[PDB]
């Protein structure tokens, strides 16, 4: 029953076509609320409530730590960028691509990263109608999933396929169903 | 595009705290305190990588000063309570005797403190089980992930048993082939 | 990595 | 209770490639002690941290002082204790509401004093051969491996030379303890490398492993390189 207190910082770098442009922010938070932070397009200590007006003033009177957070798109963002690119944002994880009736779903999973495409093709026509989607849905340990549902209306030897696209593949994955 | 963040938190009075890296949302890393030692999400992140956990506790050292200074300034004012929404799911589509994964997604809650517990046709089960720490969210609340390796049979139900402040009682999420 | 300390 | 180190598997000096000063420093001089004092606060759960002052050179007014888990916190946070331990400084983080830091070296004081010291006998051995006996002593019942550990180390630094500037004249060694045909042993080399991890070495420490001052042996096994 005890009341909670809660003190949050993140320090974010955000990276816009590859590292051409590079933000930096360096956030406060008191429970959720965000009280000061630093932004590399502001250069300085901005309070976002009252409670951060004493803290923005005293940390912008050091011009000791103002000269290292202006230098942290290069020192902090892009040195780290380099150091974790080849497993982060060159991860690449093929996606299993499965099609079963009860209706027809096509489950796409286990697939890195989130970018992937899915289409429904009913005798190499795309399918517009009846298509619904779960949409992306992270596992927590670096792959997706997602299930993309055609309501069907039967035929005699009509061909489903699933067609997906993603960045892990040299050409669309392909899995034909026939009833 | 890409973002990565290094969140870190701070809770009193259980006086406990979180050091971790986010990419797009997934974590890289954590630093386990007592170990004093980093904690990859996998394994073979380590051998591409490497970062020195004990730089984490001076950091955690300065937010636990700040909280104890934002406790004062606000006029002791607690955290608001905000409950989970749970989710379970599978890791892969399901098939009798074919291993998967059941995923317990806890979602939109704080403080992050919560207690999980899978339960095998009523009853407890911990043998193979395994979890994410807390994740942070845009909104500033958080997200966890807990696991229970399994093989699908018609003869067994599951639920996620989900214990927060923010609610009255124990959240129940049941799962059945 | 680079840690960016919290202040 | 301890398999005795198998040849090979102990730490050896000649492939530890840093400066063992930063390992003689530990067993040097100066180490933490204060008698009959309480817990003043705690930066996680698993530690307490005490307002005890360096007298010699001033150095630190508190000390934090972490434990293996939260059980071993929680037991000493309201007593009165005894701290003895080997300290570190760099790496050294905590707050509380400079400083220096350890792990264990906890013994409750009250019905823990003898109104004499006790003598605690170590044979030294180098390459097998007992060429040097001494004791150590200690007024408690119950004492920490680690202060008799440190008593033992820092004698040897003294009066063999155990860690010196750059390296050590012996290549392993090994400090084990016996009590009541109960044993087991610390490595007293860094582990293979450039760097030594002070903070992570002490840290073996942290379970705050207790013996008894009227029954242990100690016994010292140095090789020569």
């Amino acid at each position: 029953t005890r009341p909670r207190f809660l003190e949050q910082v993140k320090h974010e770098c955000h990276f816009f076509n590859g590292t051409e442009r590079v933000r930096f922010l360096d956030r406060y938070f008191y429970h959720q609320e965000e009280y000061v932070r630093f932004d590399s397009d502001v250069g300085e200590y901005r309070a976002v409530t009252e409670l951060g007006r004493p803290d923005a003033e005293y940390w912008n009177s050091q011009k000791d730590l103002l000269e290292q957070k202006r230098a942290a798109v290069d020192t902090y963002c892009r040195h780290n960028y380099g150091v974790g690119e080849s497993f982060t944002v060159q991860r690449r994880v093929y996606p299993e691509v499965t099609v079963y009736p009860a209706l027809l779903v096509c489950s796409v999973n286990g697939f890195y990263p989130g970018s992937i495409e899915v289409r429904w093709f009913r005798n190499g026509q795309e399918e517009k109608t009846g298509v619904v989607s779960t949409g992306l849905i992270q596992n927590g340990d670096w792959t997706f999933q997602t299930l993309v549902m055609l309501e069907t209306v039967p035929r005699s030897g009509e061909v489903y396929t699933c067609q997906v696209e993603h960045p892990s593949l040299t050409s669309p994955l392909t899995v034909e169903w026939r009833a | 595009e890409h973002v990565i963040i290094q969140a870190e938190f701070y809770l009193n009075p259980d006086q406990s705290g979180e050091f971790m890296f986010d990419f797009d949302g997934d974590e890289i890393f954590h630093v386990d305190m007592a170990k004093k030692e980093t904690v990859w999400r996998l394994e073979e992140f380590g051998r591409f990588a490497s970062f020195e956990a004990q730089g984490a506790l001076a950091n955690i050292a300065v937010d636990k000063a700040n909280l104890e200074i934002m406790t004062k300034r606000s006029n002791y004012t607690p955290i608001t309570n905000v409950p989970p929404e749970v989710t379970v799911l599978t890791n892969s589509p399901v098939e009798l005797r074919e291993p998967n994964v059941l995923i317990c997604f806890i979602d939109k809650f704080t403080p992050p403190v919560v207690n999980v517990t899978w339960l095998r046709n009523g009853k407890p089960v911990t043998t193979g089980v395994s979890e994410t720490v807390f994740l942070p969210r845009e909104d500033h609340l958080f997200r966890k992930f807990h696991y229970l390796p399994f093989l699908p049979s018609t003869e067994d139900v599951y639920d996620c048993r989900v214990e927060h402040w923010g609610l009255d009682e124990p959240l129940l999420k049941h799962w059945e082939f | 990595a680079r840690g960016m300390a919290s202040v | 209770s301890q398999p005795d180190p198998k040849p090979d598997e102990l730490h050896k000096s000649s492939k530890f490639t840093g400066l063992m000063e930063n390992m003689k420093v530990l067993y040097d001089d100066n180490h933490v002690s204060a008698i009959n004092v309480k817990s003043i606060d705690q930066f996680l759960y698993f530690d307490l941290i005490y307002s005890i002052k360096d007298t010699k050179l001033g150095n630190y007014d508190n000390v934090r002082v972490e434990f293996k888990n939260k059980d071993l916190a929680d037991k000493y946070k309201d007593k009165y204790v005894d701290v003895f331990g080997a300290n570190y400084y760099y790496q050294c983080y905590f707050s509380k509401k400079r400083k220096t830091c350890m792990y264990g070296g906890v013994t409750e004081h009250n019905g823990n004093q003898l109104d004499k010291y006790r003598s605690i006998t170590v044979r030294v051995f180098e390459d097998g051969k007992n060429l040097l006996s001494f004791d150590v002593q200690t007024n408690k019942k119950k004492v920490t491996a680690q202060e008799l550990d440190y008593l033992t180390r820092h004698y040897l630094v003294k009066n063999k030379k155990l860690y010196e500037f750059n390296n050590s004249p012996y290549e392993t060694g090994y400090i084990k303890f016996i009590e009541n045909e109960n044993s087991f042993w610390y490595d007293m080399m860094p582990a293979p490398g450039d760097k030594f991890d002070q903070s992570k070495y002490l840290m073996m420490y942290n379970d705050n492993k207790m013996v008894d001052s009227k029954d242990v042996k100690i016994e010292v096994y140095l090789t020569t390189k």
